[PDB]
RNA sequence: AACCGUAGGGGAACCUGCGGUUGG
RNA sequence: CCCGCAGAAGAAGCACCGGCUAACUCCGUGCCAGCAGCCGCGGUAAUACGGAGGGUGCAAGCGUUAAUCGGAAUUACUGGGCGUAAAGCGCACGCAGGCGGUUUGUUAAGUCAGAUGUGAAAUCCCCGGGCUCAACCUGGGAACUGCAUCUGAUACUGGCAAGCUUGAGUCUCGUAGAGGGGGGUAGAAUUCGAGGAAUACCGGUGGCGAAGGCGGCCCCCUGGACGAAGACUGACGCUCAGGUGCGAAAGCGUGGGGAGCAAAGUAGUCCACGCCGUAAACGAUGUCGACUUGGAGGUUGUGCCCUUGAGGCGUGGCUUCCGGAGCUAACGCGUUAAGUCGACCGCCUGGGGAGUAC
RNA sequence: UAGCUAGUAGGUGGGGUAACGGCUCACCUAGGCGACGAUCCCUAGCUGGUCUGAGAGGAUGACCAGCCACACUGGAACUGAGACACGGUCCAGACUCCUACGGGAGGCAGCAGUGGGGAAUAUUGCACAAUGGGCGCAAGCCUGAUGCAGCCAUGCCGCGUG
């Protein structure tokens, strides 16, 4: 498939689009401590098949809109 | 301790060496037993024994050659908050190879020499010298 | 400090203040010598002084000690200040090279000659 | 006795009241 | 690039000389002329000013000044400190963050090993080659400390679920105490029967409270601490930037009160509410947890001891004094650390200008 | 500098580009970014590298090489495979020049120079013989790119002054 970064759906308020935050563990460039860092990505899904709090797997595709270049392929878990 | 048990074990060993004690006790754990095995292999302690069933109490038997103790310097390297992971060719040599550096690799808790020979590195635990 | 206190707020550097803030990275500057003084020093010393007062081409006006053993500076002559703050009298943190624009090398010098505009005999 | 916080007063350091400290 | 002829023929200067720093004596001057990177020289024998001689360093260059780094461990991740030198918020509660006691299984994100792509050439480094050497040019290699994908390893950290009790918390029984608030009440004393304020002895190196702080007796409501044996929940824990709350004394606003004291004998000191809330708010020592020889003494809980006694033996809680190892520059701390380690936060970087202006 | 943004964030429909896309339009939903530093103010071309340092680090981006931006200032467009174009055109403004006073021509941040600013930085030189580019079927033509020369101890290295 693709890199298939996995994140957590932060907010689902737009129409046919969601916001997903991925996680990253990176060492500090000079102090050597493993800081937690997140990145936000607009993800586009047509069926509205997720909920706020889920964990999804997003892959990269052609740019669909301004600051929206990811698509949802599968939802792993549910809200609760 | 409450947030780092390995530092508590090392502090107990160091204080026992300071006060000329003969045996120290502490709550046991698999990692502590592995560290005690590594210490007794290189020869920094006489022996060690574990007792109990539901709340074990690991007990060492500190050994001193002469009036001066054997374990003269021991510290915690990768303390919780500053985790340290070193590769194969970056493994440290304490006291120009006269001491040991207890590392934790994918095979088991072993000294730095065995890890350098086998060809793999991992999380450093403590410097013993 | 704790590693977190440095991750959040890093180790700030120590800013440096230049001793001569009118040269602005220039080993020489041209003056006009607006006035000449002979004011007294502050620490116990056996002299009055030999100083001047020039207006640099970049607007700043700074004092400038005059070394040697006798000068020929006027109120409309141009000088070439270099640096080298003078300790005794406060407020003077420059010098005046000799034999550059309108100054002259003090006479009879035969040791440490190149420091003044004195040619070889 | 000094100092601190505060308030008032006085050419000026400062004086006085209230509370605290021993850096009496 | 090579060869030939006169003639050693044309080719050496700059800075310093008291210490730091290699290299000394005499003359002119007498706190004057002056030198100076710092310490600093002279008011009549200058190794420091000017000149001569002498040696010292570099050399077709030598010195001065601007600029960066080093020395500067002098912003310390490698690599520092906060009792007295600059530094521990006035305290408690706590969101977001930082960190996680013990055992099994699973996942493989962190971590580790190998491989495959890429990390432009020159530069830097190693082995060589050529300009009469060197600077310079150049062949091969190494390195480019980095990034992504794939195949594996499972001890540690992280995710998911099931667990255990020592961390943590609840219940029962009691103990002590100026813990807080409300309202009554008593005596002494002062002032002029009236009125206000504070509670002599008990009283203490005493007690309570997170701090500021809290004194007659009784009544009511309520908070916290401690001790002994059980059960239960089963990590529910520690710290905390912003944030909320509490917070001597003085002062401000409203309405009262005013005996004594007392700024300027008035305000005030007293009361209700509201604001300000700052201090030498001090132990000049943040909170939590673990470990490390002893002796003197207060208070309190409980168990035990012909409990026959004022009593004796422990074991706990809180709290004074002297000291060992250890720490520190010293004073001193010293199981209630300023000792050995771990987790988290604020603050410190010469003095004044200044906790000043904007 | 603690709040920012209303073609702003999303959705169907047209329109447009070589191409995806709010780049643009009409309608609807009311969102999107921000303490892990949004918006705002000052400064600044970026990198391979250079200097320093035992190392981690610190300071800068001279020459050489890659990328981006501008061509007197501001804006739009045509030709073309490629430009919103250094020595191409048009529009508005200040500058310098010619003038028969009606109107017109220019852009050395190309090499060499002049005036000015500054402590300071050079010749109005030779050639296409080599490398490279444009046109040409090839000779060949153009090439201030380039190869050399001229000035300055500015730096590195070597020799001499017996």
């Amino acid at each position: 498939k693709i890199r298939t970064l996995q994140g957590r759906v932060v907010s689902d308020k737009m129409e046919k689009s969601i916001v997903v935050a991925i996680e990253r563990f990176v060492k500090h460039p000079i102090y050597g401590k493993f800081i937690k860092r997140t990145t936000k990505l607009h993800v586009h899904d047509e069926n509205n098949e997720c909920g706020i709090g889920d964990v999804v797997e997003i892959r990269e595709c052609r740019p669909l809109s301004k600051t929206k270049s990811w698509t949802l392929v599968r939802v792993v878990e549910k809200a609760v | 301790s409450m947030q780092d048990p390995i530092a508590d074990m090392l502090t107990r060993i160091r204080n026992g060496q300071a006060a000329n004690k003969a045996a120290v006790t502490m709550p046991s754990s698999k990692l502590k037993v592995a560290i005690a095995n590594v210490l007794k292999e290189e020869g920094f302690i006489e022996d060690f024994k574990v007792e109990g069933d539901t709340k074990p109490e690991l007990e060492l038997t500190l050994k001193y050659f002469q009036g001066k103790a054997v374990v003269e310097s021991i510290q915690r390297v990768s303390r919780p908050g500053l985790r340290i992971y070193k590769r194969k060719d970056e493994l440290p040599k304490v006291m120009a190879g006269l001491g040991i550096a207890v590392v934790s690799t994918s095979k088991g808790v072993m000294t730095d020499r065995a890890a350098r020979q086998a060809g793999l590195g991992g999380e450093i635990i403590c410097y013993v010298a | 400090a704790t590693v977190n206190q440095l991750v959040r707020k890093p180790r700030a550097r120590k800013v440096a203040k230049s001793n001569v803030p009118a040269l602005e990275a220039c080993p020489q500057k041209r003056g006009v010598c607006t006035r000449v003084y002979t004011t007294t020093p502050k620490k116990p010393n056996s002299a009055l002084r030999k100083v001047c007062r020039v207006r640099l081409t970049n607007g700043f006006e700074v004092t400038s000690y005059i070394g040697g053993e006798g000068h020929n500076l006027q109120e409309h002559s141009v000088i070439l200040i270099r640096g080298g703050r003078v300790k005794d009298l406060p407020g003077v943190r420059y010098h005046t090279v000799r034999g550059a624009l309108d100054c002259s090398g003090v006479k009879d010098r035969k040791q440490a000659r190149s420091k003044y505009g004195v040619k070889r005999p």
